[PDB]
């Protein structure tokens, strides 16, 4: 019935533990916590075609005799066939693909959360706490942008990166239930998924790989709505998921499939790259390959205002045969670097277009 | 004519690099609800169309967070960071000039000197694009732009991560209270908020109503007619969000996955389309500072004496270097 | 405004009390409902 | 959920025997009426006798010359658009595919006195446009031809007339259905030159060109598919036709003797003929042979025939 | 399309009918009777392959197996004759590129003062010297 | 065959009461740039409708009507919105449309329409998602005639030197334009200008000969004293500019010279009103409901 | 002359005379001659 | 999809001249105000349109011809009259016609109304009920601003006081009609003539009333006067057509007074 | 009896997978390939 | 000259010898099949 | 070629051989060079020794044409 | 270009290649025959 849902709700009741102390101090108290969250709503879609001619004939219309005919129908159905079963799988890949898509739209960066989680103590940090909290997140985040190509040689930085990524985020909920488990009865924790290049990468000499297949359920989840629920769907807008039990309150099999598993840190978890079984011959960009932009800034025409600073290291650098050096006059362009690596050039006239505009 | 015209300017382009990211995940952290599959037929070319379609839901079902991701490695970079200077002439502007005789002289000399410049006879559907080149050699070329500022504003301040403001501002700084976010950025009685020495760096570009503020500011609105993109947009339009008050540290869900602010297809850099749903990753704009690349104005002092060195020597005779500090020290040919 | 019928359902559709019994044209009335 | 039209026409402007099904076929006005409109629409100081001299040596010389009038029942109606396109293939900017074109329809034809039928045709077009009667007034969109039937020197066309076009079953070689094509000098998409360039619904319009300078006349027409709807569509082409509306419009107490007028100031008059509300309209330019010729035509797929044949001209 | 802030480089053989473009570029045949080989032919001369409505990257089928060019046992380079069917790899010919080898103006600023080694010094006083970037920076015998 | 439908995803953030309101917006017209089976809905907001950077005004919107393809909606689902197009080419069984003037419709009235000129606004503002959708107001073809002179005259006059009531089955109705962007006006003013230059030739002179001979053929017929009422730039030029005697009709024994003039007016008859405002695309046809339509009510439409 | 003549500007430089809005530049196709537009058909001095 | 069958009910007292010559009036055009399935006759007789409580002139019926709803006389039983919607989306079947209209239908052309603008109106008076009926004439759309501007101008000279062939699929047609009906349709065209003439003059004069380079008094409400008065008159000429004759292996000539088969645009 | 063939030919038909994804990207359909190739003749020579 | 097409039609056999291992864009290498 | 088994449809011992197998990667391949057993002691050069051509560039007699590039 | 001489002081810089060199094409059919196999079963993939 998820077509009928207005909005569905779930919610959390927390308490946190106390310490007794002594003055002078505010006697503290136990603390309670109520949080409610709601879901989002999405669909998925797929499409095929009939053409016509091939309408014409399994609509058994304009029949005819012979039996060239009956090939030719044979033919169609056989088409039809295909493109059902191929639009049919099409849905199973989505549901991975779309997966992916609500698991990146959420994940904070790393380079954030980790400097952040080793400053929880007193939860709401004061005004000079933050600034300094600030002014090393400046740092962070630029330090470690691309750790896997800077430090592509040391792989004993990048193993402890890795145990550092898979342990900053809390365990979502316990929900008793058959789990995803090794071959041995371990409960795995969590999945790192990763591009080709980066997997082949890791198995190398940073990761070490403990089994080949796992233990995976194969039934879907289940919901009815039959009831009194339904009743109260019907006269008011609002059921509840275990009403039957609500009531009394007041007054699973495995499958043994391929796949690589790691430890990372202390706990057991996935390394998959979904590049080859799903995403592959489909006009279907991965969505791990993402983009980023940096801003680049260079002050262009600047003279140094002083005496002292229009210097020189030693005396005789870059000296000019001629009789006055032509570089103590005030520079008038800037030299950087291309993407391809050539030397161009900015000089003055290219802000032409910008101040000489009548604005 | 290569004479000083005794002002100087700062160059703000952005470039963009396609990454490897990688993701992490713990069991169990998403509940996901499958509806039932519905299918609806309408009309095809001549025959059939049919289409299946199914609802769905989803939901967070951790107390903290669950799932983190980061950059790992770089792929190409996808636009080459030449010098592709702005014109401002693509846009409809206010006040014009008294005289139309100098208007096209302006703009005839203007577009004597770049590529990127409108056509001459005004189309009709869409607005003045400018000229559809031939090839396009080393990908999607960025705008570089210009801020006047003075000719003595020191070297010291463009040697690191900075602004291009003259005055860091943002909303980083602090959230107490609602009305200081504006202060922050305008008032010039207070000190910089990062360099508590001075009010700015910059007067010409960092006060309301100023020169650059009102030339690049979202709110009055200068280049709204040009499809050319401006990259010193999100450092000059003063950010503003609906929890000002509510959020104490939002630092995290503001800056995961925000939506692109240009197209990616174009031979040149514009403004993103209506329906586009690319999604990328910006630590620029997030704390409003930017990072000087390998810069110089003498070409010769990038140069050293044997077999592929950078010769950082930093100042000599009136002439300076940058020895870049961006994110991207390495990993760049030369 | 008038969010009072958005507590129930507007055909709840359980068995009714009891009936009315006067059937003249309500429309003329509809000021003394809520 | 189709429609088909039916008519019976001599084949000497037209061989269906020749053009491939999905050709655009078009109709024709009996030329008796071009007498009496030419006698009061012509310019002062100009003689319509040039006119005259034009259709009386044209049909001289195209078929039996006798009974193409009045009393006696039968006519030259129909005629392909690829033939109106390869009498004037020396105004398309696209020269090659033009060129082919003529040289194909020119063989493929009779092949007796069809240069002596071209040029008069050619030069009948140009005077009419010279005594201000316009083509567009008297060339109407029959439809696309479907199948036919030829004897000697006449035939029976039977062509889909509104509907989609892959809805039309036909018993020929290959398959029981046919798609649309024209040739590739007259296709002319107006989406490139205004830089719309999106997907979705485009129409069809089938637009005539005029130039009238004195001794200079000059007559080509395209079939245009744009996604501009008929309202705005004027404009747009009035707009990459900027040169030519100057030259018309320049070189066609108190009076209003020698002032701008509708007839000497005109220069494109178009109509709505179909739609393709597909997802995004692909088409395929492959060179295809008549008969033994080679000549490159469009592929349109998934149009439908349009109607209500009401000419919106623009001297403006 | 390489160096968008200028047109060219060399206004006197790049633009069409210009001095370097009549005397190298093969359409004009000028160079024609010559049994002696020409490198800028590839270079000025505009390919044409009927492929151009019909690829994306004919890259692959336009650069794997280009038959030879210069003759192979004559004394001098001679034009490759009619009954050879050498075949080589070209790979500079697709992408109408170059390569500079280590090279310099004065002889003087090749050598280093000390025991075998090369110096760069890029530039000095009007002379200059190119480091190069060819794709044989080693694997070919230096003086020591 | 099957009418051209077109559904919009609404997205999820979305609060009960304001589909509510979404709810009651059936029978009212929609636009979109580009006829897909599929749009979202920031293609139909306002949003959509910047001139560029700025909100749109009344000279610029009515542009934007006659550039775009209309639909209607008919049904609104939850998590979907279907509608079906207007002036495409395909046929619709059963059409319905919601009259949003503020004057009452007859029937087998032409239907044009025009943004909300009135000054009364009845917009849905979707604040979740910070979006806000106009819809167009559904309105006779004589009105639509009305109100355009009076815009196009408050063009004009606007733009001279020194920088609104109508009448219709006996009530006054204010309205008020918002004449910005000073050039988009003189798109307008061009039209006018032209559309007035081609509609004189050579005939002209004659219909203007007998001007006075009017004014005695009115001084006896009731009608004809009404066209020549005291105001009327023709009456002050019966007595005030005379008219030399018609020179003999040049080559006039094959060509006539008033008929082609008066042929010549029909055409840009036809397109002043088209080309100024919008073309009549509905035409309602109430089969058996009631005769008339209020502000609000709902009826039957078939395209025309 | 109502214009400025092509032959008279030499205030540019290097990188100026190259980029592709300089008028002159089609005419520089020899390094030893000096292609010009010339009135026609005005062999001699001829008149004045 | 099903028709929209009208049916108007003859009454009685019906004399057998009228029923005889009502028999033969199918496959012309009537016009009601609303559409029902049950309708009379003095909904479709000249009663209908009564503008100033008198019958009307060519410009009033041009008017009324694009309010109404217009339909086709299929079978005629002796008890009743039998007619479909044509405007309105109907699939029906059948809706043949009969070219009312001194001009040639070709197999191809599109049909729009016209009032009998020149010479008498061909009725059938069915005195035995005091009423008339008036059918309109049915042309092709080439000629449609044709023959409208030759109506008008002619009737502008027998204005002009104090001192014209149509040739259509090859065959000509004139105007005279053998008689002097100069006057009897000065009655009724002369509204018309009026409306036109007092609005191409002051487009002449209004444009020379704005910059005298061409070649009290306000002149705002002058332009909203002309363009309102010009825009409101021009839209009613300028028609649409909503037939188109489709012809099978029949003739595809139709000459006046024979049946075709058509279908609806 | 290849010395019997005018021209020998191999038939390809290979049909791509698809993924359903959501608004806004047009529906995808499946797309299928019918590609066809042809042998080349070639000989030997040995001499005694 | 194009006319390998047709020699025989180009859905035909139904019953394959093999089974292609690999599934590419193939529009992307059009042009080495004829 | 499978007449007989369209029509259906429309309605050995091995040798050990010694060779050098090896892995690359995670696949196994042959490994040879045929130059010894195929190509040696005969007139036919053995078609894996190819050649390659490589154009190079330099500038003859260029002028640093400003005042600040030459020191 | 020549990453065998250039690079031959570093062995595991050319194993890199040729596991990826024989990785970047495609297998192109299973025809019903038995092939060419190991002592152990295991199939070959190619030759080098």
């Amino acid at each position: 019935e998820l077509a009928y849902v207005r909005d569905g709700v779930i919610q959390f009741e927390v308490q946190q533990p106390m310490i007794a102390r002594d003055g002078p101090h505010p006697v503290d108290q136990p603390v309670h916590n109520y949080m409610v969250k709601r879901i989002h709503k999405r669909s998925l879609s797929a499409a095929f075609a009939i053409a016509s001619e091939a309408l014409s004939l399994l609509s058994n219309t304009y029949v005819d005799g012979t039996e060239i005919d009956s090939s030719l129908r044979i033919r169609a159905i056989q088409q039809m066939a295909r493109n059902l079963r191929t639009v049919l799988d099409s849905f199973e890949r989505g549901t991975a693909d779309q997966l992916l898509g609500v698991l990146l739209e959420k994940a904070p960066p790393l380079s954030l959360l980790s400097p952040i989680n080793k400053f929880q103590p007193e939860g709401h940090l004061n005004r000079v706490a933050r600034a300094a909290l600030l002014s090393d997140l400046k740092r962070r985040v630029c330090a470690d942008m691309f750790f896997m190509t800077r430090h592509a040689r040391e792989p004993r930085l990048i193993s402890a990166y890795l145990s550092d990524m898979v342990s900053c985020t809390q365990p979502s909920v316990m929900v008793s239930r058959i789990t995803h488990t090794n071959t041995r009865g371990r409960q795995v924790d969590g999945v790192l998924v990763t591009t080709a290049t980066l997997k082949r990468q890791l198995l190398q000499g940073i990761l070490q790989i403990d089994d080949t297949a796992a233990d995976v359920p194969v039934t879907y989840g289940e919901m009815v709505l039959q009831g009194t629920n339904l009743v109260t769907a019907l006269v008011m807008g609002k059921a509840v998921r275990g009403m039957d039990d609500v009531a009394r309150h007041l007054l699973p099999v495995n499958a043994r499939v391929p796949a690589d598993l790691v430890i990372v840190g202390d706990k057991l978890v996935f390394l998959e790259a979904l590049e080859r079984r799903v995403y592959q011959a489909t006009r279907v960009a991965y969505p791990l390959i993402g983009n980023i932009d940096i801003t680049f800034i260079m002050p262009m025409g600047v003279f140094q205002a002083n005496s002292m600073d229009r210097y020189t290291r030693h005396a005789g650098d870059f000296s000019t045969v001629s009789e006055q050096d032509p570089r103590q006059f005030p520079p008038q362009g800037i030299f950087f670097y291309n993407k391809d690596g050539i030397l161009t050039q900015l000089t003055l006239r290219d802000a032409m277009g910008t101040i000489c505009h009548s604005s | 004519t290569g004479f000083h015209p005794g002002i100087a300017f700062t160059v703000v382009r952005q470039d963009r690099f396609a990454t490897e990211q990688l993701l992490y995940a713990e069991r169990a952290s998403e509940s996901y609800f499958v509806g039932q599959i519905q299918v609806h037929h309408h009309d095809a070319i001549g025959g059939v169309n049919f289409t299946l379609t199914q609802p769905r839901a989803h939901v967070d079902l951790g107390v903290g967070y669950t799932a983190v991701c980061a950059t790992a490695a770089l792929r190409c970079p996808l636009t080459d960071m030449g010098n592709t200077a702005q014109n401002l002439f693509f846009s409809r502007g206010g006040v014009p000039m008294l005289h139309d005789n100098v208007t096209e002289s302006l703009r005839r000399i203007t577009a004597s000197g770049g590529r990127l410049n409108p056509t001459e006879p005004l189309p009709i559907f869409g607005g003045l694009r400018p000229a559809t080149s031939a090839g396009i050699a080393r990908g999607q070329a960025s705008v570089c732009e210009f801020v006047a500022m003075p000719v003595s504003t020191d070297l010291q301040y463009f040697r690191t991560a900075c602004n291009p403001r003259g005055r860091a501002s943002g909303m980083l700084y602090m959230g107490d209270r609602d009305a200081d976010i504006e202060a922050i950025m305008f008032d010039h009685t207070q000190s910089d908020v990062a360099y508590t020495d001075r009010a700015t760096l910059n007067p010409w570009a960092s006060q309301k109503h100023s020169y650059g503020d009102r030339l690049y500011n979202g709110t009055y609105n200068l280049t709204g007619a040009s499809p050319i993109y401006s990259p010193c947009f999100k450092f000059f339009t003063p950010a503003e969000v609906n929890t000002n008050c509510n959020t104490l540290d939002r630092l995290l869900m503001e800056a995961k996955a925000v939506a692109s602010q240009s197209s990616t297809d174009t031979e040149y850099q514009f403004k993103r389309p209506p329906g586009s749903t690319e999604m990328t990753q910006d630590p620029c704009g997030l704390f409003q500072e930017a990072y000087p690349p390998l810069c110089s104005s003498d070409a010769a002092m990038l140069r050293t004496a044997h077999a592929g060195e950078t010769g950082a020597d930093e100042v000599h005779l009136a002439q300076y270097l940058i020895r870049d500090a961006s994110p991207l020290r390495g990993c760049l040919p030369l | 405004s008038d969010r009072i019928a958005g507590l129930f359902n507007i055909p709840a559709g359980i068995i009714p009390t009891g009936n009315v019994l006067s059937t003249i044209e309500v429309c003329a009335h509809r000021c003394i409902f809520d | 959920t189709t429609q088909l039209i039916q008519q019976v026409s001599l084949t000497d402007f037209f061989r269906p025997d020749i053009e491939h099904a999905g050709s655009i076929v078009l109709i024709l006005r009996h030329p008796s009426d071009m007498i009496g409109e030419a006698n009061t629409l012509t310019q002062a100081g100009r003689d319509p006798d040039v006119l005259l001299e034009g259709l009386r040596n044209l049909f001289n010389a195209c078929t039996a010359p006798w009974t193409v009038g009045e009393g006696g029942g039968l006519r030259a109606y129909v005629t392909s658009l690829s033939f109106i396109a390869a009498c004037r293939a020396e105004e398309y900017t696209d020269k090659q595919a033009a060129d082919a074109n003529r040289t194909a329809i020119v063989s493929a034809y009779g092949c007796s006195r069809m240069e002596t039928r071209l040029i008069r045709f050619s030069e009948c077009l140009r005077a009419m446009v010279q005594c201000h009667v316009f083509p567009h007034r008297f060339i109407s969109f029959f439809g696309s031809l479907l199948e036919y039937t030829i004897q000697d020197n006449l035939c029976n066309i039977t062509a889909v007339a509104k509907g989609p076009q892959e809805a039309a079953r036909t018993d020929k070689t290959s398959t029981r259905r046919v798609t649309a094509n024209i040739p590739a000098c007259v296709f002319w998409d107006v989406d490139k030159d205004l830089h719309l360039s999106a997907d979705g619904l485009k129409h069809v319009f089938l637009v005539f060109v005029y130039t009238q300078r004195r001794q200079r006349e000059g007559v080509r027409l395209h079939l245009a598919l744009s996604q501009l709807n008929e309202q705005c569509f004027g404009r747009g082409i009035g707009f990459l036709l900027g040169r030519i509306r100057a030259e018309n419009a320049a070189w066609g107490t108190g009076d209003f003797r020698g002032l701008p007028t509708q007839l000497s100031c005109m220069y494109a008059a178009y109509t709505l003929i179909g739609t393709i509300p597909s997802e995004s309209v692909r088409y395929t330019r492959r060179m295809e042979r008549f008969g033994g010729y080679n000549v490159p035509t469009i592929w349109l797929e998934g149009v439908v025939w349009g109607g209500t044949n009401t000419w919106n001209e623009c001297y403006y | 399309v390489a160096y968008t802030d200028r047109a060219t480089l060399n206004p006197w053989a790049s633009q069409k009918h210009s001095y370097g473009d009549r005397l190298y570029n093969g359409t004009y045949n000028l160079t024609g009777a010559s049994p002696i080989y020409s490198p800028c032919f590839k270079f000025f001369t505009p390919a044409e392959v009927n492929t151009n409505c019909n690829t994306l990257d004919r890259l692959l089928m336009e650069a794997k197996a280009v038959a030879s060019q210069s003759s192979t046992d004559t004394e001098y380079q001679f034009k490759r004759p009619p009954g050879s069917t050498e075949m080589t790899q070209d790979p500079c010919g697709l992408f109408q590129e170059a390569y500079p080898p280590l090279c310099s103006s004065d002889a003087a600023m090749l050598r280093t003062a000390h025991a075998g080694e090369t110096g760069a010094d890029e530039v000095h006083l009007a002379q200059y010297l190119i480091r190069d970037a060819s794709p044989l920076r080693g694997c070919l015998p230096l003086p020591r | 065959a099957m009418p051209f439908e077109i559904e919009v995803l609404l997205p999820g953030e979305l609060s009960p009461a304001e589909t509510s309101a979404l709810q009651k917006c059936e029978g009212k017209i929609i636009t979109f740039s580009t006829l897909r089976h599929r749009a979202s809905l920031v293609d139909i907001a306002l949003s959509s409708y910047y001139i560029n950077g700025a909100p749109p005004d009344t000279l610029s919107l009515l542009e934007a009507y006659r550039m775009r393809f209309a639909a209607v909606i008919t049904r609104v689902i939850p998590g979907k919105l279907l509608a079906h197009a207007i002036g495409v080419g395909t046929p619709t069984p059963g059409l319905f449309i919601q009259n949003t003037s503020p004057v009452d419709l007859c029937n087998g009235d032409y239907i044009c329409l025009l943004p909300p000129v009135f000054g009364s606004a009845d917009s849905i503002r979707l604040d979740s998602v910070g979006l806000e959708i106009v819809f167009p107001l559904t309105i006779p073809q004589t009105l639509m005639r009305e109100i355009i002179a009076k815009v196009v005259a408050r063009a004009v006059e606007r733009t001279a030197a020194g920088a609104d009531v109508i009448c219709y089955n006996g009530r006054r109705y204010e309205l008020e334009t918002n004449l910005q962007h000073r050039d988009g006006s003189d798109a307008a003013i061009r039209t006018l200008v032209l559309n007035l230059m081609f509609s004189i030739n050579e005939g002209c002179l004659l219909l203007l000969a007998l001007i006075p001979t009017l004014l005695v053929q009115g001084a006896h017929d009731g009608y004809v004293n009404l066209l020549i009422q005291t105001a009327n730039c023709v009456r002050e030029t019966g007595q005030l500019i005379n008219i030399p005697p018609m020179p003999r009709i040049q080559d006039g024994h094959r060509r006539f010279p008033i008929y082609e003039t008066i042929s010549s007016w029909i055409s840009t008859s036809s397109r002043l009103g088209d080309t100024l405002g919008t073309r009549a695309i509905l035409r309602v046809c109430v089969f058996d409901g009631p005769s008339t339509v209020h502000p609000g009510d709902r009826t039957a439409v078939i395209q025309v | 002359m109502p214009h400025h003549p092509h032959w008279v500007n030499e205030h540019l430089t290097i990188l100026q005379f190259i980029a592709p809005s300089n008028p002159r530049l089609r005419f520089e196709l020899n390094p030893a001659f000096d292609f010009f537009v010339a009135p026609g058909d005005v062999d001699l001095p001829g008149p004045q």
